[PDB]
RNA sequence: CCCCAGCUGCGCACACAGACGAAGGGCGCGGGCGCGCCCGCCCCGAAAAUGGACGGUGCUCAGCGCAGCCCCGACCCCGCGCACGCACAGC
RNA sequence: AAGCGUCCGCAGCGACGCCGCUUUUUGAUUCUUCGAUGUCGGCUCUUCCUAGCAUGGCGUGGCAGCGCGCGCCAAGUGUUGGA
RNA sequence: ACGCCCCGUGCGUGUACGGCUGGACCUCUAAGCCGGAGCCGCCCCCCCGUGUGUCUAAACGUUUCCGCCCCCCGC
């Protein structure tokens, strides 16, 4: 029959199954349309969080002094190090040239190997004479997207030198200018002031805070049992009805809270400085 | 289906030595249900029974089709539906009588559901163009009538084919 | 576009049996249609049972049977002749190198 | 159709005991010498030679060829009347233009339209 | 009723001419030329003689009721892109002076204060009609070489800017059809 | 005997098409279907977004990630028609489901091979032109397939260059026929059949 | 040899059977080109051949074209052993040549 | 088509219809009778709870009707052989 | 559709009657279960239906406005704290 | 969490409905067309598994680094 009292669902089910993120790093799952008429920019950096704090804002409506928490996000230039060219198919998208730089450094081909310091870094042994017919196939291309590493040694407190490789799309006019751009930007580094700017809306893409397994409560906010109750209180009760005769999905059970990707649209930000300057 | 001139008379007796001769024409698909609509009419309009009657002739009706042109044909007839019995008159062009009531039963099914067991043909009259009350049969009358064929027809039997080939042509 | 019209030359519409040569010799109906052979016996056909050719006959609506097999126009293998049909071919297409 | 030759156009001489027939695509011309087959498998043709001589051979030692076997015969022998009667059809192939391609070609099925066209 | 043969032309007037390609007609008029799909209807087009026939053999009465209409479609597209239409509207207002004004030369009609609203209406103009003010006031017209385009183009204004949710009755504000015709 | 069918969609009822491409494949025809965007579906269309709705509410309540999937391509959408047309759950229906392929448009791994159609299938033969139809691809792209302009783009370009080598090879059909109906020619082939 | 230099392929369409009831001694066949039940009269009685491997080594099945069956050509053959359900959609090779019932 | 076996013709219907239904209705279409009736098809009336059932796929000539010729299909019937029973040229 | 509704059968109602639907009531029955299917309510928690309460779009009024009534489409999101 | 931040807009089919042109004298309808809902579908977001692209590798089944991975060790 009907519940007596109706009350909205516990936690999203948008976000179930809430599994594990397959990685750490997050690639970009949708750049921003590509618009022609716009000049040549990339679309997105990877960024280290560092810590947060509270800055005061002087909030115009008169003045009313304001205070808000902000978050700071260490970011070292990225190297932009290869090319690659995508084309509209009939079943989406597909690679159409990848161009990789002659120079990969101990860094990025870290990131190609599990144990490194056993290895014997022969990845990327890699000609020139085929340059400008690669690039021409490039030119061909529907989207392209710059391939770019993060250089992890520059913050030094992460003991990482392995670097994270990714791809940023490309965006401004007439693909021919798009990898006229790309080949000149091969083997350079990409400030992050270059790309963003401030009071621009911009989103975040990461791996939230892993809390384990968890239970309901913490997992889904259910409503702890009274304190009567026999097997334990930290539960939902009726986990479903008779029929149909299994449980259903939308029904929130103990299991992995965290470490879930999460995209966080339209933070702002307040500032871009330097870490070094004062 | 045929058209049957079925004779019969009740079986003379010593009482009645030559009885009255009756005949009916029955367009049927065989003489058995022509026997049987015989039987029924003489047990309705007369009251003698089928037990008591001697089927005296059945003759197929069958036209000479010598150089075979297009009659017209207004059929006057009895049909019942589910709901009642009604009368119909309908108007055909065809080449015989007994093709004139296949494309009568054919109409009648198609546009009434009324089987052929329920229709009775009260009378099949050969018309002139001039005597023809339905207009639609009217218009295939008028000398020189032409008109193009729009339905696709396939020239053979296929399963699959290469596109270049003709298939309704 | 070809018309069904009294005169109208027509044939089966199957492949196999375009050598029997038809005339529209009644109109019925949109699908009816009386046709004749060239062997002089007519019979009523469906409209959608022939392929109608491009030419009309100079018929009118009462004629006899005889006069319009007047107007009408006028129309095997072995395994030895196939093989010098075949021969000839192979002949052919040696001579095009 | 079905023998050691098995696609072989062949001329027929004489129906033979046990169901059998006595045939010969002539050695010279096809390289296929005499033989007997079962009555079934040839297939005929529409067009007959004009031979006219006897076909009351000495069959008693004549290779027969069975239906499955592919048994490697051994070769030509010493053929008393066999060259007689060869002699004659390659005088009945010679009177008609393109006949002797037609024994020496084999057998090709005709590309199927209809049964029509399987009357050979 | 099933007619044998249900007939009708549309004279081609002198100055432009009509193609018929597989159901599609392309005119070439004086004011503008407009390539017109007529495939949803099932009929046998040409142009012959000098007029557009279309001939539908043994319609019934659905099908020779769409042989009309194709008839009159054909004859409001060859008086499009020969005459042009024209439709004029009035603005009709109680309290409020609702003020017209063309913008993108003629391609976008923005009414304001109607009903003493502050939202801008905005209505675009459909390809190839074009919108000006009504020589007397208190009417804008719209004109173009397509009866379609152009009374939709005002078709939009009279069904968008009528009195809703507010009794009809005793709000009478709002735009209307005053004359319909064609240019000259 | 060659069984491998290579089916142009376009213009095909949907369904009849594909009673004639299962008795195909349970006989052991490979067939690939192509164009598949332009097979028909007859009635109006609102009555088959209707139908497609009534095929997206189906799902398993207790776990949709093993319900009744839905296909928003034209390919996959019409492979679930011929999917049960044969007895796939059986190993000589899912054999046979193996031998079709169904692509939308043409690939160019399609380039220039010789394409059939099932006329008692064809649009133009089954339905009346009164009747109204739709596409696979005029439904399927209000219900999230976003490629149907990049196929016909891609259709074009591969129609365009079938085209051009068709306008090369009857050219080389012309010329050979010129050439066999010449006396040079003639007069050559009966000097062979002299010495044979 | 091959088998069609001198055999008309026919493919294995099913054996003869119901709607479930199946009756393997007798097997469906559609021979190529035959598309009517009267063009099938012209194999009423001829031998067929299905040729297959067993352990690489080539076999014969040997049979005869028994019956019409249906409006399309289809024809029922009995063969000495019967085909199995695997070889459907495989080819069998129609001869031209009648055979008997007892004699195949 | 699953799934053995279909083709030739003539009609009719468009409603996610055929694929549960009433009283009462429908300038919806097709026939018929004297604007009103009648007959077919369709429509409205016609709303249930897991997602889902003309069996499914699907079908708009795979629906609703008819005709012609054909085909498939039981251990039935027929014929033959064998087993067993009988009072046994057989049943 | 008798009547009511200022006049006005149908804006909205609607008697006297009649036709249905539903299985959310209770019966009727006793088909399943008596070598047992744990019997009310609540709490908890999920889902579904629409015969739609709110929210979105409308049509209508005996709708001036404000409001209220009647009807339509739509089951997305909601539908509380207490004696 | 009792604290703080973000959940922003869009696009399309098209419901009811209003319209346009327009037939069988009017007519939103029979053909066609326009607009149009918190619905629906995309977009976004999350998950899945299959693919795509790139990189890389010696000897004579054994040696063994020839390419590596895994355990172990630490965090
Ligand atoms: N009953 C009909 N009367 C007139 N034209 C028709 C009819 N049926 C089809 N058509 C037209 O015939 C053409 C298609 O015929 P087809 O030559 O078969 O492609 C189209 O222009 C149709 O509109
Ligand atoms: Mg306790
Ligand atoms: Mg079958
Ligand atoms: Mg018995
Ligand atoms: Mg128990
Ligand atoms: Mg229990």
């Amino acid at each position: 029959s009907c519940r007596k009292f109706e009350a909205p669902r516990h936690g999203s089910l948008a976000y179930m199954p809430r599994r594990r993120a397959r990685s750490v790093k997050q690639s970009i799952r949708a750049f921003e349309k590509d618009n022609p008429e716009d000049p040549i920019h990339l679309t997105a950096f990877y960024v280290y969080k560092a810590g947060m704090t509270h800055v005061v804002r002087n909030k115009a409506m008169t003045i009313k002094e304001v205070t808000e928490s902000v978050t700071i996000l260490e970011a070292p230039p990225m190297v932009v190090f290869g090319i690659v060219g995508y084309v509209n198919t009939p079943q989406g998208l597909k690679i159409n040239k990848t161009l990789l730089s002659s120079h990969i450094n101990e860094s990025v081909l870290r990131r190609f190997y599990r144990k490194f310091y056993l290895s014997k870094k022969r990845m990327f042994s890699s000609g020139q004479k085929e340059l400008d017919a690669d690039i021409l196939v490039l030119k061909d291309s529907d989207v392209i997207r710059v391939l770019a590493h993060t250089q992890v040694e520059k913050i030094k407190s992460i003991r990482t030198k392995k670097a994270h490789i990714s791809e940023i799309q490309v965006n401004g006019g007439t693909v021919n200018d798009k990898v006229e751009w790309a080949v000149s930007m091969l083997e350079r580094e990409v400030k992050i002031s270059d790309v963003f700017s401030t009071n621009e809306f911009v989103d975040t893409i990461g791996v939230t805070k892993g809390k384990g397994f968890q239970g309901v409560t913490k997992r889904f906010g259910t409503r702890i049992l009274p304190r009567k109750t026999n097997k334990g209180r930290r539960k939902v009760a009726c986990i479903g009805a008779w029929h149909p005769a299994n449980v259903l999905r939308t029904v929130p059970r103990a299991g992995q809270l965290g470490f879930h990707r999460r995209t966080e649209l339209n933070k702002l930000i307040y500032l871009i400085g330097n870490g070094k300057e004062e | 289906i045929k058209e049957y001139r079925i004779y019969g008379s009740k079986m003379p007796t010593e009482q009645e030595v030559a009885p009255q001769i009756f005949f009916h024409n029955v367009f049927a698909k065989n003489e058995i249900v022509a026997r049987s609509r015989f039987n029924n009419l003489m047990k309705t309009k007369y009251k003698i029974k089928s037990g008591k009657i001697v089927i005296l002739k059945i003759e197929e009706l069958v036209e000479d089709l010598k150089d075979m042109k297009i009659k017209n044909y207004g059929i006057q007839l009895v049909y019942r539906s589910k709901k009642g019995i009604h009368n119909m008159y309908k108007e055909f062009r065809s080449i015989s009588r007994c093709k004139a009531v296949e494309m009568l039963f054919n109409d009648m099914a198609g546009r009434h559901k009324a089987k052929r067991d329920d229709i009775k043909i009260v009378s099949l009259k050969e018309l002139r163009s001039e005597d023809l009350r339905r207009d639609r049969v009217i218009q295939f009358t008028k000398d020189d009538v032409m008109y193009p064929v729009f339905k696709k027809v396939l020239n053979s039997k296929y399963d699959f084919v290469l596109k270049g080939t003709n298939i309704f042509n | 576009k070809n018309f069904v019209q009294v005169g109208r030359l027509a044939t089966p519409r199957f492949l196999a049996q375009r050598n029997i040569l038809y005339v529209i010799t009644d109109i019925q109906d949109d699908s009816m249609v009386i046709v004749q052979d060239a062997q002089g016996t007519r019979k009523l056909v469906s409209v959608k049972s022939l392929h109608l050719m491009d030419d009309v006959v100079e018929i009118h609506r009462d004629m006899s049977v005889e006069e319009v097999s007047k107007k009408i126009p006028q129309q095997s293998e072995n395994d030895f002749e196939r093989f010098k049909r075949e021969l000839r071919t192979e002949i052919e297409e040696e001579v095009l190198r | 159709l079905e023998g050691d030759f098995t696609a072989r156009r062949v001329v027929f001489l004489k129906q033979v005991e046990n169901n059998k027939a006595l045939c010969c695509g002539p050695a010279p011309i096809n390289n296929v010498p005499f033989f007997v087959i079962d009555e079934r498998y040839l297939l005929r043709t529409s067009t007959v030679l004009d031979l006219k001589e006897d076909v009351n051979i000495d069959i008693s030692t004549v290779f027969e060829s069975k239906r499955g076997v592919v048994a490697d015969r051994m070769d030509i022998d010493a053929n008393s009347d066999q060259k007689r009667i060869e002699n004659a059809i390659v005088d009945a192939v010679s009177s008609i233009r393109f006949m002797k391609r037609y024994l020496a070609t084999p057998f090709k099925m005709p590309k199927f339209k209809s049964v029509s066209s399987l009357k050979f | 009723m099933k007619r044998l043969l249900c007939e009708e032309k549309v004279e081609i007037p002198e100055g432009c001419s009509v193609e018929i390609l597989e159901r599609v007609m392309t005119v070439r008029g004086k004011r503008a030329t407009a390539v017109r799909d007529l495939s949803h209807f099932v009929l046998t087009m040409d142009v012959h003689e000098g007029h557009v026939r279309l001939r539908l053999w043994n319609g019934t009465n659905r099908e020779r009721s769409k042989l009309i209409t194709c008839a009159s479609v054909i004859r409001n597209c060859i008086v499009g892109c020969m005459s042009g239409y024209e439709y004029t509207l009035k603005v009709v207002y109680k309290h409020f002076p609702m003020s017209v004004a063309i913008e993108d030369d003629g391609k976008t009609v923005v009414v304001k204060n109607f009903l003493g609203q502050k939202h801008a209406r905005r209505y675009k103009m459909r390809g190839d009609s074009i919108a000006r003010l009504g020589t007397e006031k208190d009417t804008f017209v719209v004109e173009g070489s397509s009866l379609e385009d152009v009374s939709q183009s005002a078709g939009t204004i009279q069904e968008n800017c009528q009195v809703k949710k507010i009794d009809s009755r005793t709000f009478l504000d709002g735009i209307y059809f005053l004359s319909r015709n064609v240019v000259g | 005997i060659n069984k491998e069918i290579i089916v142009d969609g376009t213009g095909h009822i949907a369904g009849k098409l594909g009673t004639y491409i299962a008795k195909k494949l349970l006989e052991g025809y490979t067939i690939t279907v192509l164009c598949a965007e332009s097979i028909v579906l007859t009635g109006p269309i609102h009555r088959t977004k209707l139908r497609y709705k009534d095929y997206l509410n189906k799902r398993c309540l207790v776990n949709p990630l093993r319900g009744p999937f839905h296909y928003k391509e034209p390919s996959k959408l019409f492979m679930r028609l011929v999917k049960r047309m044969v007895p796939y759950k059986k190993k000589r229906g899912a054999a046979a489901l193996q031998r079709l392929q169904v692509f939308e448009g043409i690939p160019e791994k399609f380039e220039n091979t010789e394409r059939s159609i099932c006329p008692r299938a064809l649009l133009e033969y089954c339905a009346n032109p009164i009747r109204k139809s739709a596409t696979y691809g005029k439904l399927l792209s209000e219900f999230g397939w976003k490629h149907l302009n990049i196929t016909e783009e891609m259709k074009k370009k591969v129609l365009q260059r079938e085209e051009k080598a068709k306008k090369e090879k009857d050219a080389r059909m012309e010329e050979i026929q010129r050439i066999r109906e010449s006396s040079s020619f003639n007069k050559e082939v009966e000097e062979i059949m002299s010495r044979i | 040899f091959d088998p069609c230099l001198t055999a008309i392929p026919a493919t294995f369409i099913s054996h003869m059977r119901g709607r479930r009831i199946v009756h393997p001694s007798h097997s469906l066949l559609r021979i190529e080109g035959v598309k009517t039940r009267e063009d099938a009269k012209f194999f009423l009685g001829n031998g067929v051949v299905s040729l297959y491997e067993l352990s690489g080594k080539k076999m014969e099945n040997r049979g005869r074209i028994r019956r019409l069956h249906g409006n399309s050509g289809v024809v029922a053959a009995k063969f000495e052993r019967n085909l199995p359900p695997n070889k459907i959609g495989t080819e069998v090779f129609v001869k031209l040549y009648k055979v008997e019932d007892d004699d195949y």
